[PDB]
């Protein structure tokens, strides 16, 4: 199969700052509202025969 | 392999239509029946067949 390469970030140091969970999950609630909609985008790959 | 149980009573089975773009969204929301292909229909209570 073809897929997108989604490369890593850089590896900036592991700070175990609770906070970011939160904003994970607001961002996650967001983007699964968003696959209702943006579902033709090249983000959406689905896995073809 | 080939061979069953004679008798089966189990009616109250946790039947369900899917929806496959469901993957993000962990939210109440009351999704509008128009989009699907098929629905699950009623259990009439008439005499026992």
């Amino acid at each position: 199969q073809l897929q997108v390469a989604n490369l890593p970030k850089d590896h900036q140091i592991q700070d175990s700052s609770h906070h970011q969970q939160i904003q994970q999950q607001e961002q996650q609630q967001q983007q699964q509202q968003q696959q209702s909609t943006c579902q033709d985008t090249i983000f959406s790959i689905k896995k073809q025969k | 392999k080939g061979v069953h149980f004679d008798s089966c009573n189990l009616d109250d089975l946790e039947w369900r239509v899917d929806d496959s773009n469901a993957n993000n969204d962990n939210n109440g929301g009351g999704g509008s029946n128009q989009e699907r292909s098929f629905s699950l229909l009623p259990l009439q209570k008439t005499n026992t067949p």
